[PDB]
């Protein structure tokens, strides 16, 4: 018996929205299954041979039933579904961590920014090209307004 | 490059301190104001300065520039001072805000590596699925096999015993109907009998 | 005592059943039948003196992958 123990929410914030009813009915299969699994025994109760040894009187009936029986081997039916699921975590896995590695990368690179922006020169010290290289949103658009005062008069 | 803080100190707006200060260890506190003094009324004496209707307008002016100053200074000078630290904190606030936009992304791709993470549970429900759909399978095998051999079993000693009790009450009803067919030895058993009354 | 040579005389004409399969019935047989026919059409309706065959059926199953 191995099973894996699992949160149920977090399951719930990893299902991409195109998938929802798959993943919703793969739930309640779980529960049903774990319901019906409780709903009955691991084994059956193996009948006993002298309650019906000294009351069947037909001749070999139960002695080769309890036979055949012991000579009779349930088909243990054997998976092959679970190698694929397997392979398709492994790729999931590859893919998440390239996208992680790419998201820590940026994540890096927004730091190091937030880190330029936190060393800033005292603003009273700072001619407008710096607050120019601090905001590009600063930068009066000498390209589209070519002529004094390069930008909307009503802006000012 | 910052602004030094303060001006010159001058004087009246018109001598820098400077020239006091200069004067002041050869002849101090009456120097500047003896030569003043003095030079203004040579050049009144000797034809220096000429006295006119300019004299009048320049004394108009004077006046309305004097008052101008000492009445409307400080507005400027805090209108100025005003404009001045209002744009300084409009900086900071947009230099605050940039900073905790960032931090918000960082935060939000920290949160998409947490989720990206706890993807595996996908995969280990569906493994749970498959494992217990089998065992279900196998054991509903087995009680399937059990319950159909129980079932045979049951049934020949079912009809094994129903066939006995038919035979028995069969056997038992004949023997009634039988022995009625079949002496005053029970007649003088019955006088015995009543003598035991007593 | 009557019914007790009743008794004695017809338990040993009972027990003498070795000549009679059902001991001079000559009847009965008219509901014994559907009896068992009852009883087996209840337990089932296959050959119930011979050994259960079993067949096994699987389960159904899906595409699990991201579609």
């Amino acid at each position: 018996l191995a099973l894996k123990t699992i949160d149920w929410v977090a399951f719930a914030e990893i299902i991409p929205q195109n998938q929802k009813a798959i993943a919703s009915s793969l739930k309640s299969w779980n529960e049903t299954l774990t319901s019906r699994l409780a709903a009955l025994p691991e084994n059956p109760p193996a009948i006993d041979w002298a309650y019906y040894k000294a009351n069947v009187a037909k001749a070999g009936l139960v002695d080769d039933f309890e036979k055949k029986f012991n000579a009779l081997k349930v088909p243990v039916p054997e998976d092959k579904y679970t190698a694929q699921v397997d392979a398709e975590e492994k790729e999931d896995v590859k893919s998440c961590a390239e996208w992680v590695s790419l998201s820590k990368a940026r994540i890096v690179e927004y730091e190091k920014e937030m880190e330029k922006m936190k060393n800033l020169i005292p603003f009273d010290q700072m001619t407008i090209e710096d607050l120019n290289e601090a905001f590009p949103e600063t930068k009066l658009d000498k390209k589209k307004y070519p002529y004094w005062p390069h930008q909307p008069i009503e802006n000012l | 490059p910052p602004l030094p803080e303060y001006g010159g100190k001058v004087r009246y707006g018109l001598i820098p301190e400077e020239f006091f200060q200069f004067l002041y260890p050869k002849t101090g506190v009456t120097g500047p104001y003896v030569l003043g003094t003095g030079l203004i009324l040579y050049a009144l004496s000797k034809e220096i300065y000429v006295i006119s209707a300019e004299t009048f307008t320049a004394l108009s002016v004077l006046g309305v520039m004097v008052y101008g100053i000492k009445k409307y200074g400080p507005f400027v000078a805090d209108f100025a001072d005003k404009l001045n630290e209002q744009k300084l904190a409009q900086l900071e606030e947009a230099k605050q805000a940039s900073i905790q936009h960032i931090q918000n992304a960082i935060d939000t791709e920290k949160s998409q590596q947490a989720l990206v993470q706890k993807r595996h549970y996908l995969f280990d429900v569906q493994r749970n699925n498959i494992a217990m759909a089998l065992e279900v399978t196998y054991r509903e095998r087995l009680y399937r096999v059990y319950k159909e051999v129980k079932n045979r079993l049951d049934y020949h000693i079912s009809v094994q015993n129903m066939m006995r009790r038919k035979e028995q009450e069969h056997m038992i009803n004949w023997v009634e109907k039988h022995v009625v067919q079949s002496t005053i030895a029970k007649c003088i058993a019955d006088l015995k009998l009543l003598a035991k009354k007593a | 005592q009557k019914l007790f040579v009743d008794k004695i005389r017809e338990y040993k004409s009972k027990r003498q059943t070795s000549g009679g399969p059902v001991d001079a019935s000559s009847e009965y047989q008219q509901e014994l039948e559907r009896e068992l026919f009852k009883l087996k059409q209840m337990f089932g309706n296959a050959d119930m003196n011979t050994f259960p065959t079993f067949k096994f059926e699987d389960p159904k199953f899906e595409v699990i992958e991201k579609p």
